[PDB]
């Protein structure tokens, strides 16, 4: 019964605090602006390495695998890219594992909310 | 864990099968565990100075290093600690040892350090002048057991032994945190001065050094362990 199937699946997870909304909130708006300030390293575009951080967070290459026959290059628009910033300073570095971080906080928010 | 309790355990550390965290935390796996939410941290800040002091030769316990607590001296009776010069007092006392600043108008002449059972013959502001009866220490008369005495001088007049130390204290305070702010700085870190603590709602909540430390995560809301 998928009905109450989904019934018991959003219930599965609390669904937060104030303390606990303002802190997502928090690591979600300083992790897309660190995704900005790395927009600014490298020269890549501002919503480039952020499906980026989709690539390497969301799974492994099962998210660019079948979006229809087109959707966007992974070996070729992603690839490179993934491999282009893992060869910088601490600062754009750091930038990066806070964009990671705030984006699965943007996912954790959703599903209370959900 | 309920509001104001503490963790028993320090945060990032190993914790065993049914072993306390807390009054009545229980964790029944092995692993680590880490903070979530703290209510409070506790900033231990360090505080240097350059102060003299004398006391006999019958006394001086003749150590470099005084450790929080080590015994200080020897005094076969009451010594009356005599000023050496004239300025408004100063009294920072602190724990069982009070220190005393000497300035004229506004710039300081010296400090002076009492250790244990050396107690303050003149309230602060009160003027005193040279050879004026300043503290009296008593048989003990032991170092502080939150400070610790660095670089020992040495300067012999008669019975009456001269000596000064860079000896610097702890000064500790804490901070409550609140829901809006969030913790800047790792657990056990030494904060530079006017290192970010804690950003909060408003720039202006959050917390900066006080002067120079240590900050230890305290009360938080609760706590979990792979």
């Amino acid at each position: 019964d998928p009905v109450r199937q989904y019934l018991h699946e959003i219930g599965q997870v609390p669904l937060l605090t104030l303390e606990e909304e303002i802190d997502l909130a928090r690591k979600v708006e300083e992790g897309m602006e660190a995704i900005k300030k790395l927009s600014e390293a490298t020269g890549l575009d501002q919503e480039l390495i952020r499906e980026v951080v989709r690539a390497k967070i969301l799974g492994t290459a099962r998210i660019q695998k079948i979006p229809g026959l087109k959707e966007k290059p992974d070996p070729k628009t992603v690839e490179e890219v993934d491999g282009k910033l893992k060869s910088l300073p601490k600062e754009l570095k750091r930038y990066l594992h806070i964009a990671r971080e705030g984006e699965a906080a943007r996912q954790h928010l959703i599903e209370a909310n959900l | 864990l309920p509001a104001g309790v503490d963790a028993l355990v320090k945060d990032g550390e190993e914790v065993v099968k049914g072993q306390e965290l807390a009054p009545g935390v229980v964790s029944r796996m092995d692993g680590v565990a880490l903070y979530r939410f703290p209510r409070r941290v506790r900033v231990d800040y360090l505080r240097k100075e350059r102060a003299a002091l004398r006391i006999p030769l019958s006394a001086w316990v003749e150590k470099e290093a005084y450790r929080p607590g080590e015994v200080l001296a020897e005094l076969s009776e009451p010594y009356l600690f005599r000023a050496e010069e004239s300025g408004v007092v100063e009294l920072k006392d602190l724990a069982e040892g009070h220190l005393i600043y000497l300035r004229q108008e506004e710039e300081v002449v010296a400090r002076y350090f009492l250790p244990a059972g050396m107690t303050p013959l003149v309230v602060e502001g009160e003027i005193v002048e040279v050879g004026q009866p300043l503290a009296e220490g008593k048989g003990l008369l032991r170092l502080p057991r939150h400070m610790t005495a660095k670089e020992v001088e040495a300067e012999e007049e008669g019975d009456s032994v001269h000596l000064t130390l860079f000896l610097e204290w702890t000064e500790p305070k804490d901070y409550k945190v609140a829901p809006h702010m969030n913790v800047i700085v790792p657990e056990g870190a030494k904060v530079q001065a006017g290192e970010k603590i804690v950003a909060a709602i408003d720039p202006e909540e959050e917390v900066i050094a006080e002067a120079e430390g240590v900050v230890h995560l305290h009360e938080p809301a609760s706590i979990l362990v792979v």
